[PDB]
């Protein structure tokens, strides 16, 4: 299927895996990150005798799987997931083994030291690898917006990365990581749909309301004047048809549900809104660069594909920062893949088949030796 | 015969509620990319002009710093 | 028996017909307005980036006037 | 009969309405929480036309009078019922009006804004009551508990909170319902009865077997090992004598009857045990008040007068938690009145006697404005 020595990209994004071979500018396998293990034991005779479903297969069946979240906040939970996943990849949807090209892949930042070592050791003992490559998701964003200057704001599925870069110039020091995302958001809204009447308490419909969330949801502009005009609803409120059918009504909710993220005190936490960590971050850094900073950020992530973040963003920085200078936002279109778009511009480099790490180097070094190599 | 007969209208059956279904499939799809559009163009349509808004004032305040100058 | 089954069987088959004929009416109708749209969005991005470049050139020919002043 | 101008403390749990007088220790008005409704129709001259029993009226005739549940898992089902009881127990038992002292009721946690809106409406225009409060029935139980500290799990008939107060402190995003309790006990034991050989299908059966268990199901120290020396039975089967006269008998199926509310797998839900799941709530909690929660941890609910939960509690959470802390676990006597008996205590402060709402601002106001002023 493939005829070119190139490494294949496979972004495993907390929430949804997107993996394809390097050169092509969308990944052509993306599939949500859950693993679903069956319940109950069945006297039938006849189906398959497969102990763990992955991917599309489990999302076709989400009612007799108990579904479990490879990933969560970051840390890798359960490694037999991990295993599952790339095996499924590897043998079920790419139709190509990982003994005749490279792999690079794309790791959160600031993740802990056992995950790099655990996935590095799967990809060199068990599979036969001939390199591997660890890469945080924000220089890629970065290199697939285009420029080299910015603070790349990456909300993926259970954990938010605010990253700065100017010039082309990492900061390990200002990354802050805060596990404020989609899944809180889902959270919020379950218990608040639960407050509405409509009360579920199972993972499948927890999906299913993710789904509502990315397809609705919205970022309001001004919430407490949304408040008050939703008080009196007409065309504030929208009746959504279930896929099973059973009629939702839904109002003010939407525009309340990614309000949590600029206001943590909803879910109790001490913890300052996205918004609001970003600019003491900005304060963090020098006075020299903060202005590009304002004029360069970026954003990454799934959870960014909601209407209205760029106005709330531009209105909340106005109001905390001052409004002399100019504050332009800039968000590149179909971010969510620009982090593996930039993967497959990054394995074409003759140099960057230069910098890969072959198996009898690590070998002998040893997987800690590894982690002081890359960084 | 009249068995016969039901057995090929209940074929046709079969065969015409598979076509509803593909359509209905079809629906839903076409729906829903419809709306994100029309979302989507709703949106821009407001970024636009709050982008026009701006460029008003920026040439306002040129013509201001240019009198200054 | 017999015969009321296939009188039953035969009215199913016309309402289904005619539901798969509605539903490729929309069909067609959903295409046309998603088709619009997509248009509409794309021509819109075209004029809100010509619009940005216009509000980029004026920001920076403002920054050099307060320089200047 | 009164000759305080006090507020009618009347808890309507769910299962079992306990009414009686601000400042007494325990509900005169004791009865269950069911509707019976003539099935038939007589053409019999003379007897009471009245065609909605309810409470012990209803509870002395179950073989003529269809019952229907006036609630379900917490959300109100048909409200007639509701207007039901309270006329009931207003014109038939307290032989007193509302029109003369206030009314503290208490609703369970969580719960839908319709059913708010509704028992307010009832209880200001339908009736002319000169103020309501609507109360959490946690808060409550800690009060009669005699504390500021702890996680109250109350169990009911239907339903089962979870809520965690720490120093007086609500903590209402981490309060959890789960609708698992006394109906879907009796349901497992029905289905386990059914499966020794005693067929039934009608809702008389259903509450006689549910007095039964009341009467003797307990909870075991060692669910295996208990199944184990029971395979071969002496004392641990019992023979019970029905009241109508029928000789059951009893084994182990006691003992294995609450153990659904350990394993929700029993009847087909992803949903986790009791234990599992307020040992959750306490991660979800803070560390450093988890200890506290550890130590001050309070039940509440009439499900919980069976014999055995404390030393099942304190062994399943000693093999979840860590075993060098100390763990105790308190239950005050006759607990599930306890609830009822903090109402009575909190009518007689004069504050409270502050912070009731009277008609005329719920009038101007409307409900919903009635929903936030309460929180
Ligand atoms: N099309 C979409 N619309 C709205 N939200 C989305 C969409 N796709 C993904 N998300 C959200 O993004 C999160 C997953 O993001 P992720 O795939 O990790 O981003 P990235 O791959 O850029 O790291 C999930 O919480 C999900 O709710
Ligand atoms: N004396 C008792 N012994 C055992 N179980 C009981 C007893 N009284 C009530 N229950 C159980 O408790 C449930 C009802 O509890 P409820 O009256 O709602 O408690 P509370 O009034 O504290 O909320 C029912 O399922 C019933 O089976
Ligand atoms: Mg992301
Ligand atoms: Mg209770």
């Amino acid at each position: 299927d493939e005829d070119e020595t190139t490494a294949l990209v496979c972004d495993n994004g907390s929430g949804l895996v997107k993996a394809g071979f390097a050169g092509d500018d969308a990944p052509r396998a993306v599939f949500p990150s859950i693993v679903g293990r069956p319940r109950h034991q069945g006297v039938m005779v006849g189906m398959g005798q497969k102990d763990s479903y992955v991917g599309d297969e489990a999302q076709s069946k989400r009612g007799i799987l108990t579904l479990k979240y490879p990933i969560e906040h970051g840390i890798i939970t359960n490694w037999d997931d991990m295993e599952k996943i790339w095996h499924h990849t590897f043998y079920n949807e790419l139709r190509v083994a990982p003994e005749e090209h490279p792999t690079l892949l794309t790791e959160a930042p600031l993740n802990p030291k056992a995950n790099r070592e655990k996935m590095t050791q799967i990809m060199f003992e068990t599979f036969n690898v001939p390199a591997m490559y660890v890469a945080i998701q924000a220089v890629l964003s970065l290199y697939a917006s285009g420029r080299t200057t910015g603070i790349v704001l990456d909300s993926g599925d259970g954990v938010t990365h605010n990253v700065p870069i100017y010039e082309g110039y990492a900061l390990p020091h200002a990354i802050m990581r805060l596990d404020l995302a989609g899944r809180d958001l889902t959270d919020y809204l379950m218990k608040i749909l639960t407050e509405r009447g409509y009360s579920f308490v199972t993972t499948a419909e927890r999906e299913i309301v993710r789904d509502i969330k990315e397809k609705l949801c919205y970022v309001a502009l001004d919430f407490e004047n949304e408040m008050a005009t939703a008080a009196s609803s007409s065309s504030l409120e929208k009746s959504y048809e279930l896929p099973d059918g059973q009629v939702i009504t839904i109002g003010n909710e939407r525009f309340r549900c990614p309000e949590t993220l600029f206001q943590p005190s909803f879910i109790g936490m001490e913890s300052a809104g996205i918004h609001e960590t970003t600019y003491n971050s900005i304060m963090k850094c020098d006075i020299d660069i903060r202005k590009d900073l304002y004029a360069n950020n970026v954003m990454s992530g799934g959870t960014t594909m909601y209407p209205g973040i760029a106005d709330r963003m531009q209105k909340e920085i106005t109001a905390l920062a001052p409004s002399t200078m100019k504050i332009k936002i800039i968000a590149p279109p179909e971010r969510k893949y620009s982090v593996w778009i930039g993967g497959s511009i990054l394995a074409s480099l003759s140099t960057f088949q230069q910098m890969w790490i072959t198996k009898q180097e690590y070998d002998e070094a040893g997987p800690s030796i590894v982690h002081r190599k890359c960084f | 015969s009249l068995q016969k007969k039901l057995k090929g209208t209940e074929d046709e059956l079969d065969k015409y509620s598979e076509a509803l279904k593909d359509a209905q499939e079809k629906l839903e799809l076409a729906e829903k990319k419809a709306t994100d559009a029309e979302a989507d163009v709703a949106s821009l349509n407001r970024r636009i002009q709050l982008v026009e808004e701006e460029l008003d004032r920026a040439q306002e305040r040129l013509a201001t710093a240019l009198q200054k100058l």
